[PDB]
């Protein structure tokens, strides 16, 4: 590493280089926490993490019993040793709390003001972070599964929300329209997310085994269905071009937005090139999920080699991306995990998971 | 409105004429309304369509009980027919043409009988004219302004066709679709219409017609508070209740505009 300090000195090497060497290295080195603490309110287990996009300071986290508590990940005290504590509660006193599981929560991008929760209480609720207050409610027939509003989005402020049902709604921020629905699916919409890359792109994951990429402008369908064999089992499509042989309870875009990481309950992630959805055959092995619902894992962002960070039992699984060599498992949790989130800015990692613990991985040295 | 100064187009009327049923229209009208028909339509028993037809073609000439110069159709029977006449009489005099419309078939044979019977010159088109027939004809009363009335049906006659060369137009039988009299009246307001127009849309008072007229005025409403503005003022003229069956002749955003937004709605 010296040899990476001397380098960037003499101008050997660009700055890039010992950056991203020293956050894969880093990466590599995360282990248990240890002089760090997070404070435990939830009830329940943790379903979801959200770090805001900007400034990375702020922690959401949507727990079982319908609580959701906002952390703050800074070190504000003076010693090594400290406990992220809770700033804010949507707690079950709150005139506006979730009646049962908050599935997802997410904070607005663009800015921290605003966050949002879905709740298999039917309901969709975009709340004021300063007063604490729902600013907004959207109601759903069905319970939901997941939600995600675009990380890249100046012009649009839609959320594409996965319910039980087979239609991915697109509720707008703007002036509340949640009629538009996207048809094509046929069982329920597991996990959403859209694109890094492309504004109007999001991907859906449904338990009918497919993944579709639609163009929510468009208004011809999805663009591509994402296809295991990419036509060597080729049919008439009705229930062929299957992404797995399973539900497909997670979706995340690489931090480039040129690929797509789908994990299904075939015990199996699979890389998707996200511009015609071919499979990149990277393996992966065997990446254990049975839940029943919409799987939460991340990438990194920021290194050298892209890593996914992916529930696996009650552990982390950290593979790298592209090639899918495993890296390590994070072994700290005593029940499966639900959800895990990445701190790009210092290579941390927060995972929840249902014994109603919430666990910071720091990297070591 | 926001394109007629940008395009030179020349004024518009849309007057509502009243007409008054004549004594033996008023005297059907009356005896169907005491019949028992309509008594079996109030108790739910048969369908309204009958009724509503019946009452549709009293309004329009008595051809229910088809009554010299006592033929089927004739024009005195009729108080919209009597307006009709001396509409016509007064645009001729004016050197103006006229674009008669309909929606009864029957009743444009009618017309058409009474134009005749007149020195009118003509022209009808109907749904039983020959499409191929239907551009050419149009283009003659375009062309040629010998040709005084142009008769049509609202189904027809109105529906995207270009007739600029008609000066007046008279819209004689409401419809239960607003649309359909609005497109039958702007088929003379159009690119092209060198000449002022007006629109002079008959309605019998006191009778079903006028019930018609406040259904599409509802209809009217409603659609103006989705196509030009959510303000729009509640229709007060009436419940619109199957009482239509009487007579009553008279005499990236920063999280905080986006925020508000919500609140403002909300509160709504
Ligand atoms: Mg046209």
């Amino acid at each position: 590493m010296l040899g990476f300090l001397s380098a960037r000195q003499t101008g050997l090497e660009d700055p890039l280089r010992l950056r991203r060497a020293e956050s894969t290295r880093r990466v590599l080195g995360l282990e248990l926490n240890k002089d760090r603490d997070v404070e435990r309110i939830h009830g329940g287990g943790i379903n979801t993490l959200d770090i805001e996009p900007v400034e990375g300071r702020y922690m959401l986290s949507g727990g079982s019993d319908g609580v959701i508590v906002l952390y703050d990940l800074e070190n504000s005290s003076r010693q090594s040793y400290y406990t992220c504590k809770a700033v804010c509660s949507i707690g079950r006193d709150h005139p506006d709390v979730h009646r049962y599981s908050v599935e997802t929560v997410q904070w607005y991008p663009h800015d921290t003001g605003m966050f949002t929760s879905s709740s298999f209480d039917k309901t969709l609720k975009v709340w004021d972070t300063n007063t604490l207050q729902t600013a907004d409610v959207f109601n759903f027939e069905e319970t939901v599964y997941s939600h995600h509003m675009s990380p890249v989005s100046t012009k649009h402020c839609l959320v594409a929300v996965g319910t039980r049902g087979p239609k991915v709604q697109l509720c707008d921020l703007k002036s509340g329209s949640c009629s538009h629905i996207l048809q094509g699916h046929r069982q329920e919409i597991l996990a959403v997310s859209w694109s890094p890359r492309y504004d109007y792109i999001l991907a859906t994951a449904s338990a009918d085994s497919r993944v579709k990429l639609w163009d929510v402008r468009r208004a011809s369908g999805c663009l591509i269905t994402l296809d295991q064999h990419n036509g060597k089992k080729s049919q008439a499509v009705e229930s062929a071009n299957t992404a797995h042989n399973g539900k497909v309870n997670g979706l995340c875009f690489t931090s480039d937005g040129l690929h797509l990481l789908t994990v299904g309950t075939d015990n199996r992630m699979r890389l998707w090139n996200s511009s015609n959805g071919e499979n990149t055959l990277v393996n992966y092995g065997k990446v254990c999920n049975n839940s029943k619902k919409g799987l939460k894992f991340t990438v990194s962002c920021g290194c050298s080699s892209e890593f996914v960070f992916v529930p696996y039992g009650s552990t982390i699984a950290v593979y790298t991306v592209y090639s899918g060599e495993q890296i390590t498992m994070l072994k700290g949790h005593y029940k499966t995990v639900d959800c895990c989130v990445f701190q790009s800015n210092f290579q941390e990692l927060y995972s929840g998971s249902r014994d109603c613990n919430i666990l910071a991985w720091v990297p070591s040295l | 409105s926001d394109v007629k100064m940008s395009l030179s187009l020349p004024d518009k009327n849309e007057q509502v004429l009243f007409c008054r049923l004549t004594d033996e229209q008023h005297k059907v009208y009356q005896n169907f309304v005491d019949s028992k028909e309509v008594y079996r339509i109030l108790n739910g028993e048969m369908q309204i369509f009958s009724g509503l037809i019946a009452l549709r073609k009293i309004c329009n000439h008595p051809d229910l009980f088809s009554g010299e110069e006592d033929q089927f159709g004739y024009w005195k029977r009729s108080g919209k027919m009597i307006v009709v006449e001396s509409l016509l009489k007064i645009w001729h005099k004016q050197g103006q043409r006229v674009l008669l419309f309909s929606q009864s078939r029957q009743m444009l044979d009618i017309l058409e009988v009474f134009l005749r019977a007149q020195k009118y010159t003509y022209l009808k088109m109907d749904g039983t004219t020959t499409i191929a027939s239907r551009q050419p004809l149009i283009t003659r009363y375009n062309e040629d302004t010998s040709i005084f009335v142009f008769l049509l049906t609202t189904r027809v006659g109105g529906l995207g066709v270009n007739l600029t060369g008609a000066n007046r137009v008279v819209i004689y039988d409401p419809d239960w679709n607003p649309s359909t009299d609005t497109q039958a009246r702007e088929r003379a307001w159009r690119i092209g219409q060198k000449k002022q127009v007006t629109v002079y849309r008959l309605l019998t008072a006191g009778t079903i017609e006028e019930k018609i007229y406040h259904r599409q005025i509802f209809k009217q409403f409603l659609t103006n508070r989705v196509l030009k503005d959510p303000k729009q003022r509640r229709f007060f003229k009436s419940n619109d209740l199957y009482e239509l069956f009487t007579l009553t002749s008279p005499d990236p955003l920063a999280s905080s505009s986006l925020l508000a937004k919500m609140r403002a709605r909300n509160h709504l």
